[PDB]
């Protein structure tokens, strides 16, 4: 696992694993939660809203 | 406190809204090389009050893909992952409520 | 008017040649004013290329804006649109990230891509 | 085993990428459609840029005088209240520079952009094989060459090159549509060289339509025997003929 780097120092890269993140938080599932249940769609927005 | 054994830890640091949107993307900036930031949250739409456009934010962390987990924003702007990158929202669009 | 002309190392070519595109550029002088600002670009960080756009907009005023880059980074196309919306300044991107091809700008963001 | 010689994949940029990478597992004669044109020097880009922005300034001196409209400074919009009240977004929607239209649409994209068709030959490499010229395609390949996918193993053996002749009943030759430029449901396409003219050895590949008694049993026999042909009318002479022992 990489790290993310600096915003203004020689950095015009990404961070390798953060696609790898994204995905990872896509994926996350809970059953609850202050606001409720939470679990991420295809796009990333919130699914079964009240 | 509740996550296990794990000798990790998790720090947290904050930055100010501001009326500009170049020092808002400018601040953000400054703060990824102040904070080597693994997420960036933004939930303030009547702090500002006005279009409350995280779009600075989203476009900075989406740069370097660091996700980003807007709370408050439900436009759908937000929802094509060719314009915004890395972007996550805990509130759904308004375009679910035509599911309702 | 006064037009600013902005590569990175691509083809590194000094800011001299694009400076030599005056005379080319509107021969028949309509405005009279024609002269073309042209800067050199080392990276991409969005905190550099915000620097760079809005102090040459503070220098000498420039009235538009001839982006090209070298890096496969389409995020940078949008780090452009989003400035056109700030600054009222068209933009036209070149080459690279620039040129890549955007989905839906805001109204008030005068960017163009070819 | 779905990218054989008769296979053919077509992807737009965004699967080409960078041209010079050239991953592994990429088909020959992969066709895809690209604007990173060689053709289209950096220099060019900013003349075209520059005149541009020039012509949508000539625009707006046409209307208004009014023309340096610059924002005050690079912070302070709490300070400072919005001033769009014209620029040059309305004017360069519609322009012609330099004797070419590069006009642009609502969306920001280009109206005549200058697309470029390639293909992945057999030595692993990008080549130019199409342009977009004004609305339409110029193709250097009249007839589509068919290049080594695997480079392992198959060669191609159920494609077949096919001679006939012009004959009244059997084979009927038509004009290529103008309105839709290609044959209508009863012809096959069918090319014939034609020669620029007497003295020149130049000639074209016209796409011709071929139909007729013996084209229904040339496509029944493809048909059957399950094979693929590229018909072309013969331009020596007749059916066959023996002179000096050829
Ligand atoms: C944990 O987060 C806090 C957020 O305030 C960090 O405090 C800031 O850290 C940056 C860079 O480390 C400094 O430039 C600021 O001056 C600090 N703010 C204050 C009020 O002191 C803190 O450093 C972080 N801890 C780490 C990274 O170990
Ligand atoms: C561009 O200039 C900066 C100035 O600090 C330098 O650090 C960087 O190495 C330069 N990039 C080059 C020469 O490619
Ligand atoms: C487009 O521009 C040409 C330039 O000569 C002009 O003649 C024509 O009327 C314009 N069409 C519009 C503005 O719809
Ligand atoms: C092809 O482009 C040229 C460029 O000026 C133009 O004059 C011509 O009308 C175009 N052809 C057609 C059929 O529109
Ligand atoms: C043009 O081509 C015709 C054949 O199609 C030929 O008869 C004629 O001589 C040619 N014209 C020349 C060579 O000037
Ligand atoms: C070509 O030239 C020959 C020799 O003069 C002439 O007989 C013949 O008609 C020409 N072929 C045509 C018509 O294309």
């Amino acid at each position: 696992i990489t790290d993310p780097p600096r915003g203004c120092v020689g950095n015009t890269n990404i961070w390798k694993t953060g696609p790898l993140f994204k995905r990872v938080l896509m994926s996350s599932k809970y059953a609850d939660g202050v606001t409720g249940r939470v679990e991420f769609n295809e796009d990333g927005d919130r699914k079964f809203a009240n | 406190k509740r996550h296990g054994s794990w000798k990790i830890q998790l720090n947290a640091t904050s930055v100010t809204h501001k009326p500009n949107a170049i020092q808002m993307a400018l601040s953000v900036c400054e703060d990824l090389i102040s904070s080597q930031v693994y997420a960036i949250l933004v939930s303030h739409p009547p702090t500002p009050n006005d279009h409350f456009t995280p779009t600075p934010v989203s476009y900075t962390a989406g740069f370097y893909r660091i996700p980003v987990l807007g709370l408050t924003t439900r436009m759908s702007i937000y929802s094509d992952k060719s314009i915004h990158l890395s972007f996550l929202r805990t509130v759904p669009p308004y375009s679910h409520q035509s599911s309702v | 008017l006064n037009i600013a002309v902005l590569l990175g190392h691509s083809h590194d070519v000094t800011e001299r040649e694009l400076r030599n595109l005056w005379g080319p550029e509107q021969a028949t002088g309509l405005p009279l004013d024609v002269n073309v600002v042209a800067l050199l670009m080392n990276r991409t960080d969005p905190k550099s290329l915000i620097t760079h756009v809005c102090d040459l907009m503070s220098g000498a005023r420039i009235h538009g804006l001839v982006f090209g880059d070298d890096t496969d980074q389409e995020a940078v196309a949008q780090m452009l649109d989003f400035i056109s919306s700030q600054t009222f300044i068209p933009i036209l991107g070149i080459h690279g990230g620039a040129s890549m091809i955007m989905a839906d700008k805001d109204p008030t963001s005068t960017f163009f891509q070819f | 085993g779905l990218t054989g010689y008769d296979f053919f994949w077509i992807v737009p940029s965004l699967v080409s990428g960078n041209t010079e990478l050239i991953p592994k597992e990429f088909p020959s004669g992969l066709i895809s459609v690209s604007y990173d044109d060689w053709d289209y020097s950096l220099e060019a880009r900013v003349r075209d840029g520059l005149g541009i922005l020039t012509t949508a300034a000539s625009s707006m001196l046409e209307k208004f005088s009014y023309i340096p409209e610059a924002k005050a400074s690079c912070y302070g919009q709490a300070e400072k209240p919005e001033t769009p009240l014209h620029t040059l977004h309305q004017f360069m929607v519609n322009v012609t520079w330099d004797g070419k239209d590069l006009s642009f649409t609502e969306e920001g994209y280009q109206v005549h952009p200058r697309l470029v068709v390639i293909v992945l030959n057999k030595d692993r490499e990008w080549e130019k094989v199409g342009k977009w010229e004004n609305q339409t395609l110029s193709l250097r390949h009249a007839v589509w060459p068919r290049y080594k996918s695997f480079s392992d193993c198959e060669p191609d053996d159920n494609h077949l090159s096919i001679v006939t002749l012009e004959e009244a009943p059997f084979v009927i030759v038509e004009d290529i549509d103008p309105l839709t430029e290609t044959c209508v449901r009863n012809t096959v396409p069918c090319r014939k060289f034609v020669k620029i003219n007497n003295s020149t050895n130049e000639g074209m590949n016209v796409k011709k339509c071929c139909k007729g008694f013996c084209i229904d049993i040339l496509k029944k026999l493809s048909r059957t025997v399950k094979f693929t042909y590229d018909l072309y009318l013969v331009t020596n002479g007749k059916h066959g003929k023996k002179v000096n022992n050829v």
